[PDB]
């Protein structure tokens, strides 16, 4: 009984430590969309420019 | 970063142009002015 709930435990880990990357990557993906538009908005910005 | 210090040094580029065309605007007038004034001097002289 001991091993399996240490076992239960170390599951619960795996499940919080996957659900917290998920999250992360979520995040990354917004700042991927929000950085291309930047770079556009700047390209244009500078052939304006020039 | 790489689009960003082009447009920077862009904008540097043509804020210095600006400012340095106003200077050297500025100084042909005065010498212009310079000229304007020889010129009237000159005017009143040969009419006497």
């Amino acid at each position: 009984f001991q091993k399996k709930r240490r076992l239960e435990q170390q599951l619960e880990g795996q499940g919080k430590a996957i659900k917290g990357l998920t999250s992360a990557m979520g995040r990354l993906h917004v700042d991927l969309t929000r950085v291309n538009g930047l770079i556009a908005a700047n390209s244009a910005a500078r052939q304006a420019l020039a | 970063a790489a689009h960003a210090d082009e447009v920077f040094s862009l904008e540097n580029r043509k804020q210095q142009l600006a400012l340095s065309m106003e200077e050297r605007k500025q100084e042909v007038e005065v010498h212009r002015d310079g000229l304007r004034a020889e010129l009237r001097l000159l005017r009143e002289d040969v009419h006497r």
